[PDB]
Order: C-alpha cells, then sequence, then structure tokens
C-alpha cells in the first residue's frame, strides 16, 4: 500500500471541527463519550509490526542459497549407506560419516551466512520515547492528568513547555508558546503558534502542532484532530515498517552467481548420471558417482569466504568508527551511482554560528577554524573590539557553569539560537564572556519582540573611571540604519553619506544572497551633560533617545557547512558519483549551502538565476540551458513519476528543499528507478523511511536521533563525511578483491570434476576421492581465499568509473573462462600427472590404466595383473589408490601456490605490485602445513583415508605450477602492453 | 531469447575464442604427453621402483566365487557348473600340451629344490627359461581328473595359488619345535600350508583335509621362484597346491582358513586376503 | 624392495616438516 497524502482539516475553523466530532470547545468531552469513541477509533499506541520471525529466518536461509544440492548429496549418502547394508557385506561407515559431515557442512554454512543476512530493523521501539505517558487534558471543564494510551480524538489537550504533544491537534488558543518541530521538517528553529490559518499547506500552517513534538516555550491548548495509526508520523512509521528493504548489490550478484553455478552443477550432474546409467553401473555406483560430482563441482567452502571478507572489511573500517550493522552494506557504499544527502547535521554542525561580518566598509570572513587560519580578520582594531563588546552585551543567554572542560564550540547554552551563536562567536574571539558581563553591569534593558524588532540595554564602560552610560542596540539592519546618524570606523566617527548608505545596502544584499538573517548593531554613549549618572531609568516610560544613533556593524550567523565536507564532496563527485541534496528547509538557504559546500559548481546557475541575470521571465528561457536546478516542495505534489524521471535525467546537479518525508521517499525511489544505486545520509526521524529504501543508509552518530541511527545500514560514530568517501573507495577495493577471491576458489573446481570425468569416460581407477574433496575445499581454499581480502588493489582507483550495476557482474562469462577454461585445466593436468607418476612407480604403466577400472574396484578379484606382471589383491591395490588420492591432494596444494601467486592482482605483475601482503605468505605456508600434517598423521588413514607418500612425490606438481605462473605473467604482460584489445575483452575477469 | 540472423548467437562469431581454446588444449595435451613420456624414461622395465606397497603376497584361490562362499547341490550339475567351468578355463593353460621343450619350457626339480635364479634383470639376456608344472602332480582322487573329474567327490578341489611378486623369494621358517606340527614337512624348500577355520570353537574339526601338490608335501615348491616379470618370463607357471575334503558334513556354514606360514610372510588386520586366505563351503542335498 | 620404504620414519619427517612450516608461517604474523 502507498500512503503519501497526509491530509489534515486545517482550513476549517474551530467550531466546525468541534462539531464534526461533536466535542465541546470549552468543556472538553465526557467520560462516557470518550469511552464509546475509544471503542471505535482504538488506543493511541501505534501498531508494531506483527510479523516477528524468530528462527524461521535461519531455516529459510539454510534451505535456500547454494545448498539444496548439499542436502541432496547428504540424502544420497544416506541412501547409499542403506543400499550397502542390504546387499553388500558388513556395512562400512565411509558413507554414513560422509553424510553426517556433509550435513555438518550445510548447517555451518547456513548458520555462518546467517551472520551477514541479519535484517537489524527495530524501528518500532524508537517511537515509544516520544508521546509521553502522561498528558494534561481538559475534560468536563476540569484539568486532568491522563495516560497517553487511552486519550481519544476530540478532547481539549493543554500544551506546556517541554511536554511533547500526545496527538495531532489543532490549537484552539495559543498563549505565547514557541514550538520547534525537529521531526518532519528537521531543524532546531522554533516556530510560532496561532489559531489563524497562515498557510494553505497543513505542514506549514501555524494552527496545528504536529505529533511527537513539544511547544518549547510556553503553554497552549488545542483539540485533537487525529490520533493512532491515522497520524502523519504514525503513517510514516507504518510506511517505514511495510517498506522492508531492497536487495543489496552484493546480494543480487551472489544470488546470480549461485544460480549460475548451481545450474551448471545440476546440469553436468544429471548429464553424467544418465551417462553412467547408460553405461550400465549398479545403483550404488551411480549414486556414489553422483555424490562425487555434486560435492566436487559445488564449491561448499565459498559462501563462507565472502562472509569473512565482508567481516574483515567491517573490522578494518571500524578503526575509523563506522559501526556497520548490515554486513552487506560495506559493499553497497562502493557502488553508489548516486548519493542523497541531508541539510541539517550531515553537512552542517546543526547549530547556528557566526560566519560573516562587515565593518570599515569591508567584509570579513569569520573562521570556522579555531586558529583563525588565513588571517581572517584583525584583532587589535578599535572598531572590531567595540563590535565584540556590542555582540557580547546584547546576548540574553548564559553558559552553564563549570563546563570549561569542553571546547567553546561544543558547549550547550540555554537561550535563543541567534544570541547563542553571537555569544559563542564572542567567546571564541575575545575570551571569557562571563567576566565581560561581570565588568559591565546592567542597569536598564528593553525586551526583544517581533512587534519591536530591536532590543537595547544600558551598561557602563570597561574602565571604572568615567562610567559613561552606553546604550547597546541590536536589530534588523534596515531599522538600525534608519535610526543611525554616524558610522564608527577604526574608533573614529564619520557621518553618513548617500554613497555610504548605497554601499551599506549593497553589502546587506550581498549578505542576504547567502541565505542568512543579517543583524545590525548600534551603541550610543549618552552624554553626561543631559543624561548624568543619577538619571532615572524605566522600561514602559521612554526616557532615552531613539533616533540620531550610530551604526557600528552587520553580523551574519548562518549555520556553517562541515569542516571536511567540501573536499570530500568534491572527491565523491570526481569519482563519478552524482550528488543530490534533499531537505525540508527553505530553498534560499538550501541553494546557498549547496553553492558553499560544492554540490553546485562555480559557474553553473539555475533557471531563475539565468532569468534574473538576463532580466527575462523564467517562461521565456529554456530550462535545458541550466544544468543545475533547485525546486520547491510545493510543485512536487503536482509532479508524476515521468516528471521526476525527466528532472533526474536532464538536470545534472539538483537540490531539493521543503520536502515532506514521504516526498523524500518518492525522490529516492525515483532516483533508484533509473537503474542507479542510491545512498541517503541523514540524522532526523523524517528520513527514517527513505533510509530504509536506499540500498545503503548512513546515519550520523552523535548528531543523529536513535530512530535514524538504528534504521541505518551504517552509522558514522565520528560524524565525518571524509569517512564516507573513504568508505566508497574501500567498497570499490573490496568489490575488486572479492572478484579475485571468487575466481581463486572457483579454479580449484576443475581439478575436482575432471578426475570424475575420466573415471566415467576412460575407465581408470578413481583418481580423486570424495572426502579429500571436502579436505581440499575447506582446508586449502579457506585460509588463502580469506587472506586475498587484505591486499590493496592497483593504483588505478583514483581514475575509476562507478560500477555499472547491469554489465559488470561479480561473476561473468569472462571469469568462468579464466577459471574453468585455462587456470583450472592446468590444475587437473598436474593432478593427473601426479596420478600417473605414482601409479607408474608401483607397477601400473600409464598405457594400461585404460579399461582396468571394472576389475580394479571389484571386491571378488584378488589377482589383478598389473603391467609389470605381478598381481595385487583388493586392499593391497586400494592402498595404492588411497596413496594416489593423497598425492592428488598434495599436488592440488602445490599448484594452488602458483594459483594464489597469479590471482593476487588483475593487471600489475607480481614483479611490479610486489608481495607486500604479510598475510598471503602466512596463508601460503598454511596450505603446506595442513597438507603435510593431514597426510602424515598416524592413525588417520583408517578414518580420513589419507596415506603417507614418499618425499619425491611431493615434487610431481612443480613443473606444472611453474607453467601456470609463467602463462599468467605472459597474459598480464600482453594485457598491459595492449589496452582495450581482444585479450582484455575475453580474459580480464 | 538468443536471436539469430540479426547479429548472431550472443555476439561472438565463435571463431577467435574457439580457435584459442583448441590451440591451448592442443598445447596442453602436447606438454602432458611429453611429461608423461619423460616420466616413462626414468622408470625401469624390469622392476617396480617402489615394491613396498606390494607386501608378502596374498594367498588368493583359483576358483573364483562372488559371495566368497561355495554353495552347490552335489546331485545337480548346474549347481557346480560355474565352478567347474571356471576351474577348467583357468587350468587349460596348465595342460602339459602347452608345455614343451626346445626353449619353450624346461625340466625342473621334482623334489622341492633351492630357489634357483636365472640371471640379472638387465635385458642383455633374452627371455629366461622357467620350470614346467605338469598336471600329473595333482591327483589322490583315484581318477584322471586333471582339470577336474566333475563328480560330486566331496567338493570341487579349491586349489590355492600364492600370488606372484617380481623378484621375491619366499623364506621358509628354520627352527625346531615351532608353533606348527606337520607330520610330513621339512624346514627348507617347503612353505607349510594348513586349512582349518575357527578350529575347536564352532568348527570342531568337521572334516579332514588332504593336501596334494608338488613334492608330496603340503607346501609351495621354492625352485620356481623368483618371478622375473611379464616381459622377461612369458608363459610363466607358478607353484600350485591342491586341497580336498572327504569326511565333510552337510547343512552347516563352516568357515575354513587356509594360511601359509613363512619367515618372509607377514599378516595384516584390515586385509582379509593377504598372506592368509578364507573361504566358506556349503553343500546341501 | 619388499622391506619398508621408511614407513614409521616418513611420518616423523612429515610431521616435523608440517610443524616447522607452521612455526615459520606463524612467526611472520607477529613480526
Amino acid at each position: 500500500l502507498k500512503k503519501e497524502v497526509a491530509m489534515t482539516e486545517h482550513k476549517m475553523s474551530v467550531e466546525e471541527v468541534c462539531r464534526k466530532y461533536n466535542t465541546d470547545c470549552v468543556q472538553g468531552l465526557t467520560h462516557s463519550k470518550a469511552q464509546e469513541i475509544l471503542a471505535r477509533d482504538g488506543p493511541n499506541a501505534l501498531t508494531p509490526p506483527p510479523t516477528t520471525p524468530e528462527w524461521v529466518k535461519f531455516c529459510r536461509q539454510l534451505f535456500g542459497g547454494f545448498s539444496i544440492l548439499l542436502w541432496i548429496g547428504a540424502i544420497l549418502c544416506f541412501l547409499a549407506y542403506g543400499i550397502q547394508a542390504g546387499t553388500e557385506d558388513d556395512p562400512s561407515g565411509d558413507n554414513l560419516y560422509l553424510g553426517i559431515v556433509l550435513a555438518a557442512v550445510v548447517i555451518i554454512t547456513g548458520c555462518f551466512s546467517y551472520y551477514q543476512e541479519a535484517k537489524s530493523s527495530k524501528i518500532m521501539e524508537s517511537f515509544k520515547n516520544m508521546v509521553p505517558q502522561q498528558a494534561l487534558v481538559i475534560r468536563e471543564g476540569e484539568k486532568m492528568q491522563v495516560n497517553a494510551e487511552e486519550v481519544v480524538v476530540g478532547d481539549l489537550v493543554e500544551i506546556k513547555g517541554g511536554d511533547r504533544v500526545p496527538a495531532d491537534l489543532r490549537i484552539i488558543s495559543a498563549h505565547g508558546c514557541k514550538v520547534d518541530n525537529s521531526s518532519l521538517t528537521g531543524e532546531s528553529e522554533p516556530q510560532t503558534r496561532s489559531p489563524d490559518c497562515t498557510h494553505d499547506n497543513p505542514l506549514e500552517t501555524r494552527n496545528i502542532t504536529f505529533f511527537s513534538t513539544n511547544c518549547v516555550e510556553g503553554t497552549a491548548r488545542g483539540v485533537v484532530v487525529a490520533t493512532g495509526d491515522r497520524t502523519v508520523m504514525g503513517r510514516i512509521a507504518t510506511l517505514a515498517s511495510g517498506l522492508e528493504v531492497g536487495k543489496t548489490p552484493i546480494a543480487i550478484e551472489i544470488e546470480h552467481f549461485i544460480q549460475l553455478i548451481t545450474g551448471v552443477a545440476v546440469f553436468l550432474g544429471v548429464s553424467f548420471f544418465i551417462l553412467s546409467l547408460i553405461l550400465g553401473y549398479t545403483w550404488l555406483e551411480a549414486v556414489i558417482f553422483l555424490i562425487g560430482i555434486i560435492v566436487a563441482n559445488v564449491p561448499e567452502g565459498l559462501l563462507a569466504t565472502v562472509t569473512v571478507c565482508l567481516t574483515l572489511t567491517a573490522k578494518r573500517m571500524a578503526r575509523k568508527n563506522c559501526l556497520v550493522k548490515n554486513l552487506e552494506a560495506v559493499e553497497t557504499l562502493g557502488s553508489t551511482s548516486t548519493i542523497c544527502s541531508d541539510k541539517t547535521g550531515t553537512l552542517t554542525q546543526n547549530r547556528m554560528t557566526v560566519a560573516h561580518m562587515w565593518f570599515d566598509n569591508q567584509i570579513h570572513e569569520a573562521d570556522t577554524t579555531e586558529d583563525q587560519s588565513g588571517t581572517s580578520f584583525d584583532k587589535s582594531s578599535h572598531t572590531w573590539v567595540a563590535l565584540s563588546h556590542i555582540a557580547g552585551l546584547c546576548n540574553r543567554a548564559v553558559f552553564k557553569g563549570g563546563q570549561d572542560n569542553i571546547p567553546v564550540l561544543k558547549r550547550d547554552v540555554a537561550g535563543d539560537a541567534s544570541e547563542s551563536a553571537l555569544l559563542k562567536c564572542i567567546e571564541l574571539s575575545s575570551g571569557s564572556v562571563k567576566l565581560m558581563r561581570e565588568r559591565n553591569k546592567k542597569v536598564a534593558e528593553i525586551p526583544f519582540n517581533s512587534t519591536n524588532k530591536y532590543q537595547l540595554s544600558i551598561h557602563e564602560t570597561e574602565d571604572p573611571n568615567d562610567n559613561r552610560y552606553l546604550l547597546v542596540m541590536k536589530g534588523a539592519p534596515e531599522r538600525i540604519l534608519d535610526r543611525c546618524s554616524t558610522i564608527l570606523l577604526q574608533g573614529k566617527e564619520q557621518p553618513l553619506d548617500e554613497e555610504m548608505k548605497e554601499a551599506f545596502q549593497n553589502a546587506y544584499l550581498e549578505l542576504g544572497g547567502l541565505g542568512e538573517r543579517v543583524l545590525g548593531f548600534c551603541h550610543y554613549y549618552l552624554p553626561e551633560e543631559q543624561f548624568p549618572k543619577g538619571f532615572a531609568f524605566d522600561c514602559d516610560d521612554v526616557n532615552f533617545t531613539t533616533d540620531n544613533l550610530c551604526f557600528v556593524g552587520l553580523m551574519s550567523m548562518i549555520d556553517p557547512p562541515r569542516a571536511a565536507v567540501p573536499d570530500a564532496v568534491g572527491k565523491c563527485r570526481s569519482a563519478g558519483i552524482k550528488v543530490i541534496m534533499v531537505t525540508g528547509d527553505h530553498p534560499i538557504t538550501a541553494k546557498a549551502i549547496a553553492k558553499g559546500v560544492g554540490i553546485i559548481s562555480e559557474g553553473n546557475e539555475t533557471v531563475e538565476d539565468i532569468a534574473a541575470r538576463l532580466n527575462i521571465p523564467v517562461s521565456q528561457v529554456n530550462p535545458r540551458d541550466a544544468k543545475a536546478c533547485v525546486i520547491h516542495g510545493t510543485d512536487l505534489k503536482d509532479f508524476t513519476s515521468e516528471q521526476i524521471d525527466e528532472i533526474l535525467q536532464n538536470h545534472t546537479e539538483i537540490v531539493f528543499a521543503r520536502t515532506s518525508p514521504q516526498q523524500k521517499l518518492i525522490i529516492v525511489e525515483g532516483c533508484q528507478r533509473q537503474g542507479a544505486i542510491v545512498a541517503v545520509t541523514g540524522d532526523g526521524v523524517n528520513d527514517s523511511p527513505a533510509l530504509k529504501k536506499a540500498d545503503i543508509g548512513v546515519a550520523m552518530g552523535i548528531a543523529g536521533s536513535d530512530v535514524s541511527k538504528q534504521a541505518a545500514d551504517m552509522i558514522l560514530l565520528d560524524d565525518n563525511f571524509a569517512s564516507i568517501v573513504t568508505g566508497v573507495e574501500e567498497g570499490r577495493l573490496i568489490f575488486d578483491n572479492l572478484k579475485k577471491s571468487i575466481a581463486y576458489t572457483l579454479t580449484s573446481n576443475i581439478p575436482e570434476i575432471t578426475p570424475f570425468l575420466l573415471f566415467i569416460m576412460a575407465n581408470i581407477p578413481l583418481p580423486l576421492g570424495t572426502i579429500t574433496i571436502l579436505c581440499i575445499d575447506l582446508g586449502t581454499d579457506m585460509v588463502p581465499a580469506i587472506s586475498l581480502a587484505y591486499e590493496a588493489a592497483e593504483s588505478d582507483i583514483m581514475k575509476r568509473q562507478p560500477r555499472n550495476p547491469r554489465t559488470d557482474k561479480l561473476v561473468n562469462e569472462r571469469l568462468i573462462s579464466m577459471a574453468y577454461g585455462q587456470i583450472g585445466m592446468i590444475q587437473a593436468l598436474g593432478g593427473f600427472f601426479s596420478y600417473f607418476v605414482i601409479l607408474a612407480e608401483n607397477g601400473f604403466l600409464p598405457g594400461n590404466l585404460v579399461g582396468i577400472r571394472l576389475n580394479w574396484d571389484d571386491r571378488t578379484v584378488n589377482d589383478l595383473e598389473d603391467s609389470y606382471g605381478q598381481q595385487w589383491t583388493y586392499e593391497q591395490r586400494k592402498v595404492v589408490e588411497f596413496t594416489c588420492h593423497t598425492a592428488f591432494f598434495v599436488s592440488i596444494v602445490v599448484v594452488q601456490w602458483a594459483d594464489l601467486i597469479i590471482c593476487k592482482t588483475r593487471r600489475n605483475s607480481v614483479f611490479q605490485q610486489g608481495m607486500k601482503n604479510k598475510i598471503l605468505i602466512f596463508g601460503l605456508f598454511e596450505e603446506t602445513a595442513l597438507a603435510a600434517f593431514l597426510s602424515y598423521c598416524p592413525g588417520m588413514d583408517v578414518a580420513l583415508r589419507m596415506y603417507p607418500l614418499k618425499p619425491s612425490w611431493w615434487f610431481c606438481a612443480f613443473p606444472y605450477s611453474f607453467l601456470i605462473f609463467v602463462y599468467d605473467e605472459i597474459r598480464k604482460l600482453i594485457l598491459r602492453r595492449n589496452p582495450g584489445g581482444w585479450v582484455e575483452k575475453e580474459t580480464y575477469y | 531469447s538468443e536471436k539469430k540472423e540479426f547479429l548472431g548467437r550472443t555476439g561472438g562469431s565463435w571463431f577467435k575464442i574457439l580457435l584459442f581454446y583448441v590451440i591451448f588444449y592442443g598445447c596442453l595435451a602436447g606438454i602432458f604427453i611429453g611429461t608423461i613420456q619423460v616420466m616413462l624414461l626414468t622408470i625401469s622395465e624390469f622392476k617396480p621402483t617402489y615394491q613396498d606397497r606390494v607386501a608378502p603376497p596374498g594367498l588368493t584361490q583359483i576358483p573364483q566365487i562372488q559371495k566368497t562362499e561355495i554353495s552347490f547341490r552335489p546331485n545337480d550339475p548346474k549347481s557346480y557348473e560355474a565352478y567347474v567351468l571356471n576351474i577348467v578355463r583357468f587350468l587349460e593353460k596348465y595342460k602339459d600340451s602347452a608345455q614343451r621343450d626346445d626353449m619353450i619350457f624346461e625340466d625342473c626339480g621334482d623334489v622341492p629344490s633351492e630357489p634357483k635364479e636365472r640371471g640379472d634383470f638387465n635385458h642383455e639376456r633374452g627371455e629366461r627359461k622357467v620350470c614346467r608344472f605338469k598336471l600329473e602332480w595333482l591327483g589322490n582322487c583315484s581318477g584322471l581328473n586333471d582339470e577336474t573329474y566333475g563328480y560330486k567327490e566331496g567338493k570341487p578341489c579349491i586349489i590355492i595359488k600364492l600370488n606372484r611378486v617380481l623378484g621375491f623369494k619366499p623364506k621358509p621358517p628354520k627352527n625346531e619345535s615351532l608353533e606348527t606340527y606337520p607330520v610330513m614337512k621339512y624346514n627348507p624348500n617347503v612353505l607349510p600350508v594348513q586349512c582349518t577355520g575357527k578350529r575347536d570353537e564352532d568348527k570342531d574339526k568337521v572334516g579332514n583335509v588332504e593336501y596334494f601338490g608338488l613334492g608330496n608335501s603340503p607346501g609351495f615348491p621354492l625352485q620356481y621362484y623368483p618371478y622375473y616379470g611379464k616381459l622377461l618370463q612369458p608363459k610363466y607357471l607358478q607353484p600350485l597346491l591342491a586341497v580336498q575334503f572327504t569326511n565333510l558334513t552337510m547343512d552347516t556354514e563352516i568357515r575354513i582358513e587356509c594360511k601359509a606360514y613363512g619367515e618372509n610372510i607377514g599378516y595384516s588386520e584390515k586385509d582379509r586376503f593377504q598372506g592368509r586366505f578364507d573361504v566358506k563351503i556349503e553343500v546341501k542335498s | 624392495d619388499p622391506f619398508h620404504y621408511d614407513y614409521q620414519t616418513l611420518r616423523i619427517g612429515g610431521l616435523v616438516f608440517a610443524v616447522v612450516l607452521f612455526s615459520v608461517g606463524i612467526l611472520l604474523i607477529l613480526s
């Protein structure tokens, strides 16, 4: 279901909404009516997701994937043991134990791939924190404390300061309280409240207080219009819960690769099974051959490799404080065809601070850097220190005592955001503001209000002698300019000029073009001739002067972009990753911060910018001229899917503002529908649904709420964007590394299938056993395969295009060619060389092994003539065959040495890129250690069917493992010398 | 679907890749056959490089049986027809007609003699001569059966056959008052062979076994050893021993164990046919 | 040659080879 309306009856007046629910505006509602309407609309507790799979996820995961074949093989092993116990001699445990260990393999694979496919979604329990249990309601004309679970629609609910509202309500009477939403819009800026319908949009209308919000400063009463699931944020919660998730790119690639390999395995298995049946094998022979094919062709120890690769990725990136929740997400951040961003928190510091200032007819840039890098402004000028005095004195906020242990930019202060920003700037610039305020005692002040748009305060001078009364004044620039008469430059005082006023207007317009609420300061020193020390001071009765003041300076306090965000955004865009900015803020500030950060490059303008520059209406200019576009959220409601897709296709760098959370989900879905892989970053509760829809969701740690961080795939604990650019580079690295590890593991399949192919097509003794297949897959294709995940790729990652999600698959027809076509064939060829060497060193000439399998495995015959003329009994030659199995396994390890050496890098040679990986050498040594230990431990041949072999036979695989190394080096040399050639097209996996 | 007559089957043109794989597989086959020929160069044609995997030979039996048990009704020819045909087909090679003088075969010691050799393994000498094993040694059944008289005279003689190993001469025990007490046996030139399975536990000596072979003693003659290989000693006949039962009862599953002792013969545990030999006899009327 | 090719001795040598290779490999991780 789709819910994107969020319609509310804001336009209707108080009487109509009171009567439509038949609720008294002044007497609230009765207990009986409340009960009989609760029996209809239900309780306020939003419905949690009913489906809570406890352990069925694990069962479904083990039943699916690349296993069904393993379960079939286990069933066939049990069937073979059952057959052997009813027709043959005393039953042997060599098949029941094989079935048990195969079931153990499938169980461990299922429980090990469970670690990565863990949908950690618990968004239901993040909203009980809001809507506190107790709310003050007005029932039967009486104030009552009532539980928030049973509060109904259509009842008078009061709203004090710091008390989050219990339900969506339209205010009937606003008593001077300011509310800050911070839930759907996503900012800390407070909003006024008034019953008047100021805006037609219910989101922007001032007569409604949204759910899970508190009117911060004051108290107000209203009538609930909707509650429960029929709530806008309840609707958001239900949409997020029912949205579920999209399959990650690594999940899709793994699914396709498993499908392909399982299809090949089942096709070859059924083909050679019917071939064996045609040849005339008994049922036991047919089932054991099928088990061999199934366990050989299927790489059981492979889905346990990618999981550990991703886990090592998570471990490496956790040292940069990136708490990864979903193990697959580490791959998705690599692709990120597009990146969606948020305005507040992700790109800013979430609080307003001073950024620009103007004095001496000069613009000065306030430095976010603590050391004032780049000589931002002078500090010894009298005008600057006076301006600092003025900004400090006018504040009506006080720092918390005893909080000096935190840097001044990170200390919480109670009061208005604007005055907080001013006082923080003064503290950072001059020093201890509290001592400053102590020095200059306050004697008279005037409150600041919207009806005034100015505040003034009377203080003394810094020097104790001649304490002339200084009246400091702060307000809008235009009012202070109108009340001004002289300008203060470098301590001296000049008079206003028409050119000076024009320059001031130009500077004010320039500052306002940055999407900032500019403030103007002033201060007049009252003459002692007319205003002496013993002068009466009042508030309601005027006794000061209002005109003939003197302007001192302008002040800009936009919320700053992050310290490391611009360079990181530039790096991400230079990596071919398009960046889209979405928010619910005002378009002017959004475009200003987009220009400042780097989302919109210099020299590129929107349609309205071109229209203003060319003094032509927007209608008469073609939108195709402007590559960068910024749109409001009001016209997106009149936009269909085709319009959004066209906007995404044509415009190259877009910035969306004033968008509801459901509109954010619409935007991300439209971005994803174009075949891209979208990654949205945010911190508020508004983008909680979008965070789920995007293939990877990134939430800020310190500056993000609990809901945003627990609904995200990855959390940035350090709260840095350079972390996310490092993440995308490392994701590209891990994808390119997985494409090598998968190729490495798959090459060992051919030397395990080919022996069965010759056993069925040439009638020779079984070269490679079945248990030794498990030994190879889980003992020699685990440590090196995991160790491959550590090495860093070639230096080309700086100049790499984003991965194409539909042509550059994880496993393609050009990688099966490398594994199954060339590299794998040399493996099996070396294995067969060792086979023939040791069968020829015991009496069986290589030219006679054909056509001997029929009597080789026969139990009755005990006089099998070999080539040299001697004869063997059954177990006496079965011992030789088992020794040859051990030789095949050892030769596999020996040639896997060179396989690892040549699969280390895709383009750069070993002589160039170098063996700087300290773990690959350990893995190569571990291949030898387990092979020698497992083939020489006493008391193991009776169980694992592993016999000792002479030292010379260790060398059988040397002159073939050397060949594969030289061949891969030659093909890499051809690759490097001939870019874009046929070799690159058909062999570059 | 993979359309055709427009661009081709999944692109391709299927020539460059196919030719590449064909030439690569040809080179792989060439290098493989070269390497296997090189390995063939370093192995002798007269002795296996490692004979350890060949142990003191398994005392296999000549009458081939699938379930390792001989069951037949003596009154029905088809009951033992399979055994009779297998025995005669095996022993057709041992007929005296195939054994002739004039550098085909040679006369050899009637009394079990020393293990005479013929020369070095080197090819400087051609096919070395071997003794002859006439069928006249087999008998004791009061009838010219040679291959097998075919009558229900107890059981079809399950003549044992000690497996042959290239360049291996069995060493008979040399001691006094050993673990075995055969009435007709001397320490050299004879390997003692007895046939009894689970004696005194459940068998309790059901039947009496009579041994007849070469030298009128229950043992393999040593003068035939050692074997010199298939290429150097064609038409080689190895020593044979014959066993017969007379007072053998019916309607019982009796295990019988025919083992051959020797200082150069060692036993095992997982192998039930190496050195010692087991078989079951089933007769029903 | 029917006498043991070294068995009960190649096992000791192989175990020694395995353990020394494991020790050399595990040395590089710490260093």
